[PDB]
RNA sequence: GGCUUGUGGCAGCCAAGCGUUCAUAGCGACGUUGCUUUUUGAUCCUUCGAUGUCGGCUCUUCCUAUCAUUGUGAAGCAGAAUUCACCAAGUGUUGGAUUGUUCACCCACCAAUAGGGAACGUGAGCUGGGUUUAGACCGUCGUGAGACAGGUUAGUUUUACC
RNA sequence: UUUUUGGUAAGCAGAACUGGCGAUGCGGGAUGAACCGGAAGCCGGGUUACGGUGCCAAACUGCGCGCUAACCUAGAUCCCACAAAGGGUGUUGGUCGAUUAAGACAGCAGC
């Protein structure tokens, strides 16, 4: 059962310069510029004027599922260049304090003393992502950037770098976890 | 600190060495060597400082027909010191200990190799001359 | 000792999970089917056991 | 070797119950569905103008239904140890007493001492302890000659240059 | 093929009716005594049977509709060279019932 036409629309803010050509969307705002390649989607992107219209013709239920995904990605780009994204992480430990060392212009972090281990864990932030230790809150990291995927993925790298092993993780709750998914 | 370097192995299984302590045993019959992972057809062998499992073939009846650990203190097979000198003793000897390396006896007859003394402080305490 | 707020955050990742009875995969608490292909996307799920 | 798989071995489904509580952490009664050809049978298709018939030794390669080693999930996983499961055959899997043994059993070491295939791998590669010619002894059986998937001891292992 | 006895079963053993092989090539089934087609003097032309028409390889990458996506070597043609119970919020059809503009469902809000 292929529906003849499935379409969804979104409103482009007033202070955003959106450029679309051959499923190559470029969004420019006060914070910077973001671009995503949507050539892998068999959809029809159109700017009508400002609004963005995405249509799928004679697409199966799987094909039409990408319509909302495309709009959400475009919406994230608009929010990235307007408000930005801010992910907050909290150190969790029972006995050994977790020591963090920001270096390289807030583009890198080193974790020491995780569960008393002498190994040093080094994580490099992705492009456009900066990590800063919060001062208002105790043992809190703040990651900021424009691309949600890069900021969120940077937080995931830190979280997975500090997994406890050979222990009951239910009791050994040590680690660095994302506590807030917000925007600047 | 550091660990002991490899030495020439001169005492394979079935080797019978003199007992250098005063426990009453007169010889030790090697049946296995600790730490040997082995190779097909390869007899386990021990050197000075190695702990081995042995039986007393001649001595007090209380010590015979029993398996006990022992440490080699002298060997006749020459081995190379790091300074390039090859050393060897006039005979093969060992002392009966417990699994923790504590001597069963209280005195040692004759000299003992320096390699064995470093690994086993209890044996070195009861030694006369450490060469 | 861990703060009650922080340990609640930690258990969101290590405790609040569903376990597949066929492949033991860790699934989100609201999971109804396992995402693994080896078990055939089994719907036989159990909560991850807590400490008593 | 081939067909078959009763038997042997390995695996799944249902959930009565066990598990202090609690069907499903770990187990699975009563039933029921399969896989495998490393068991033994069934058959008698190939070979009786002959495919050298036990085991060990030696040597290579292959399999995974994983004993140890690398990375992980689960637990009635505090730690330590252990158990269940996943990807995984890259590397390793030993020294001995007794027995011709295969099998087994014990001592000891080890990270571990997993299981199998290759004409039940491998005798113009060995060995010949056993089995399985002729000598000989015992026991039982037979009137006897002799018989015994009973015991015992001695018994020629050929040829490559195609 | 079918009826049929013994056997867990067997490319096992034994009967019933017919055909076939053996005694027989030829086309198809990659390959095969028995399956499918078909039986034959030596030749030319024409047309077919079974089976085929992406290449191997003679004949369409012919004209149409749908289904499938296999990160297990997806699957691919009588005999025939295998696979089961049991499962999937994979996807596609269908059957029965329930709810909904008097406002359902999800979320949100204070029934
Ligand atoms: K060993
Ligand atoms: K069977
Ligand atoms: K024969
Ligand atoms: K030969
Ligand atoms: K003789
Ligand atoms: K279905
Ligand atoms: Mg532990
Ligand atoms: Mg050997
Ligand atoms: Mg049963
Ligand atoms: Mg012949
Ligand atoms: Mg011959
Ligand atoms: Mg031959
Ligand atoms: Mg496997
Ligand atoms: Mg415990
Ligand atoms: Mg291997
Ligand atoms: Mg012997
Ligand atoms: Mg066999
Ligand atoms: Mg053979
Ligand atoms: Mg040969
Ligand atoms: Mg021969
Ligand atoms: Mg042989
Ligand atoms: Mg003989
Ligand atoms: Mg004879
Ligand atoms: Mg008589
Ligand atoms: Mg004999
Ligand atoms: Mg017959
Ligand atoms: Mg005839
Ligand atoms: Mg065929
Ligand atoms: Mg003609
Ligand atoms: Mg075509
Ligand atoms: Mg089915
Ligand atoms: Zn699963």
């Amino acid at each position: 059962m292929k529906t003849i036409l499935s379409s969804e629309t979104m409103d482009i803010p007033d202070g955003i310069t959106i450029k679309v050509k051959a499923k190559q969307i470029e969004v420019e705002g006060p914070r910077g510029k973001l671009t995503r390649n949507f050539k892998h989607l068999n959809l029809d992107f159109q700017l009508i004027k400002k609004k963005l219209k995405i249509d799928a013709w004679f697409g199966s239920r799987k094909t039409t599922a990408a319509i909302r995904t495309a709009l959400s990605h475009v919406e994230n780009l608009i929010t990235g260049v307007t408000k930005g994204y801010r992910y907050k992480m909290r150190f969790v430990y029972a006995h050994f304090p977790i020591n963090a060392s920001i270096s390289g212009g807030n583009k890198s972090i080193e974790i020491r003393n995780f569960l008393g281990e002498k190994k040093v864990r080094k994580v490099d932030m992705l492009d456009g992502v900066t990590v800063v230790r919060s001062e208002k809150v105790k043992d809190e990291l703040v990651l900021d950037g424009n691309d949600i995927e890069l900021v969120s993925r940077s937080a995931a790298l830190i979280n997975q770098k500090c997994h406890v092993k050979n222990k009951d993780i239910r009791k050994f709750l040590d680690g660095i976890y994302v506590s807030e998914k917000g925007r600047i | 600190a550091g660990n002991k370097f490899r030495m020439s192995l001169g005492l394979p299984v079935a080797a019978t060495v003199n007992c250098a302590d005063n426990t009453g045993a007169k010889n030790l019959y090697i049946i296995s060597v600790k730490g040997i992972k082995g190779r097909l057809n390869r007899l386990p062998s021990a050197c000075v400082g190695d702990m081995v499992m042995a039986t007393v073939k001649k001595g007090k009846p209380d010590l015979r027909k029993k398996v006990m650990p022992a440490v080699i203190v002298r060997q006749r097979k020459p081995w190379r010191r790091k300074d390039g000198v090859f050393m060897y003793f006039e005979d093969n000897a060992g002392v009966i200990v417990n699994p923790k390396g504590e001597m069963k006896g209280s005195a040692i007859t004759g000299p003992i190799g320096k390699e064995c003394a470093d690994l086993w402080p209890r044996i070195a305490s009861a030694a006369n001359a450490i060469v | 000792i861990i703060e009650p707020s922080l340990m609640a955050l930690a258990r969101k990742y290590n405790q609040e999970k569903m376990i597949c009875r066929k492949c033991y995969a860790r699934l989100h608490p609201r999971a109804v089917n396992c995402r693994k292909r080896k078990c055939g996307h089994s719907n036989q799920l159990r909560p991850k056991k807590k400490i008593k």
